């Protein structure tokens, strides 16, 4: 179990750690998060409580290094660092622990909901995603653009998910364009599958990565990166099997988890009616469909 | 973007365009079957690819053989529409191909684009302007060249016949515009009003027959009347 011990908490804050959260108060003397489930990604993130804009965070694994946070003053927020120093690390560690300054992330054990949403997430995909080499950890926050939005303006800062584009040459094969745009399955097996992400978990865990920073952070282009996903798949007559079955567990989890109160700008009417009613895998998504009907009947 | 009343003097300015209707590629008769269920027989079609400005009418005849052992004929003659436009485009020398092409039924939107990815530059539009091109086969020499058509073939029209020595573009399109909503409308009386007076004959080269400038004023007002009253006896006026 691992620790994201904090130098201080200057300005009042809502923390998060992956879907828990909790209000520090400016001054309060907090000093991090302790008991940290090891073998997953996780995302620490935050709001202030004066600025309400911009939401933003840190996705990171402490498998690969010790990572503080730092509140500066000058840029205005909470920055994850990573301490080289392994003995002040545990040095400081252990006092705050001693002093019980730290809180516990809040694993239920019955609870494998953030196992469920970042099965396929790996540190080394969001890195590629998220450039920003010098860290071993990722920012990211509500304002942030992606390579497709910027085509249609600074690229250092930008989100740099697979581009999907059913009218365009990449999907479409010439000689094919009513088969090709009518069904899905060679750009999603032979273009995405094959040529761009190799195998399915690659595509799995950018799926679930957009969602993550949808909900996380109001992210506009990472909701429509995961719409393209799923709308990828479900207009594809031919989906390995085993695609199918996973892609419903990963669908229902996520409906699970996502805020009532966000449902009406986080999910997308269109595709969420022709995915579950009109597409070729209308009746491959028993899971997601179950619960979409049983939470958000009104959306359908 | 879409093609409306505001912006319609755009039809004939110097930017090569092309309007396309696909209302009479998949035509078909429906008929009961020995058994009384119903089948439907097609019979030949045609793609009515317009340019406004100069009258030049692409007319692409669509044999029924294209849609041997086809399914799903509806959806499929909007894409064969989009492959056929885009092939004639290909076919043009690139001075002469179009800048926007204006479809008259949004459906016609997805399949026209996806065929023509490879011309980014060629702007796909639709419009909202209620056009009569459907009556297109009803001149009687585009109905007979498709009907005795008996394989896929190509056949250049001028709509407007020698109309543009006389008169505008913009007036003649009105011109066409008018004569092909009477014929929607009412299609017996509007031919008759065309053809009632023997002495005025349709040259073997012409579509229409050779008014002179006063006899269209008075054939046009004629199809006004028409229109005007079919629509009060619809809705009774
Ligand atoms: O129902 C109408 O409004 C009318 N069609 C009726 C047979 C006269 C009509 C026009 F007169 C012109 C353009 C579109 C139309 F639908």
């Amino acid at each position: 179990m691992n620790t994201v011990p904090f130098t201080s908490a200057p300005i009042e804050v809502t923390i998060g750690i992956d879907q828990y959260s909790f209000n520090v108060k400016e001054n309060q003397p907090f000093h991090g998060i302790k008991d940290i489930p090891i073998g997953h990604v996780h995302v620490i993130h935050f709001q202030h409580a004066d600025n309400s804009s911009m939401r933003y965070g840190y996705w990171f694994d402490c498998r690969m290094g010790n990572f503080y946070i730092q509140y500066d003053p000058k840029d205005g927020l909470y920055k994850m660092m990573e301490e080289r120093d392994g003995a002040k690390f545990e040095n400081i560690v252990h006092n705050f622990k001693e002093r019980q300054m730290m809180v516990s992330y809040p694993k239920i054990d019955e609870d494998d909901t953030w196992y469920n949403l970042t099965e396929f997430v790996q540190m080394d995909k969001i890195r590629k995603i998220v450039r920003k080499d010098e860290n071993q950890f990722s920012y990211v926050d509500s304002s942030m653009t992606t390579v497709q939005e910027n085509e249609l303006s600074d690229p250092a800062h930008s989100l740099n998910y697979t581009v999907i584009n059913f009218k365009s040459r990449e999907a479409i094969r010439p000689g094919h364009e009513m088969e090709d745009f009518l069904d899905k399955s060679y750009y999603l097996n032979t273009v995405m599958l094959q040529g761009i992400f190799k195998n399915s978990s690659n595509y799995f865990g950018e799926l679930q990565f957009a969602f993550l920073n949808a909900m996380f952070f109001g992210n506009y282009g990472s909701s429509l990166q995961w719409h393209a996903m799923i709308e990828l798949i479900c207009s594809s007559a031919t989906v390995p099997k085993h695609m199918l079955d996973k892609l419903d567990e990963i669908l229902y989890y996520q409906i699970k988890t996502l805020p009532e109160q966000y449902s009406d700008i986080l999910l997308n009417e269109r595709v969420w009616n022709i995915c579950l009613y009109s597409s070729f895998q209308k009746n491959s998504l028993h899971n997601t469909e179950k619960i979409m009907e049983n939470k958000y009947p009104e959306l359908l | 973007g879409a093609m409306n009343s505001s912006n319609y003097a755009e039809l004939f300015n110097n930017d090569i365009k092309l309007f396309v209707d696909d209302t009479n590629v998949y035509r078909v008769t429906v008929h009961k079957t020995f058994e009384g269920n119903v089948a439907t027989k097609a019979i030949n079609g045609c793609i009515f690819t317009l340019n406004p400005k100069t009258g030049h009418l692409f007319l692409k005849i669509i044999h029924t053989s294209v849609w041997a052992g086809q399914k799903r004929l509806s959806q499929l003659a909007k894409w064969k529409t989009a492959e056929e436009v885009s092939a004639l485009v290909r076919s043009l020398p690139k001075e002469e191909q179009p800048k926007q092409i204006i479809v008259t039924r949004k459906a016609m939107l997805d399949p026209l684009e996806v065929h023509m990815l490879d011309f980014p530059n060629i702007a796909i539009r639709p419009t909202e302007l209620r056009l009569p091109f459907s009556a297109a086969m009803s001149i009687d020499k585009l109905s007979d060249v498709v009907m005795k058509a008996t394989e896929p073939q190509m056949v250049l029209f001028n709509i407007y016949d020698d109309w543009l020595d006389r008169i505008s573009s913009y007036t003649a399109f009105s011109r066409l515009t008018l004569l092909l909503r009477a014929l929607k409308t009412n299609e017996e009386s509007a031919k008759m009003i065309l053809l009632s007076d023997p002495t005025i004959t349709i040259k073997s080269y012409h579509l229409w027959p050779s008014f002179t400038d006063e006899q269209w004023i008075t054939i046009e007002s004629q199809m006004r009347d028409l229109i005007l009253t079919e629509y009060g006896r619809k809705y009774n006026v």
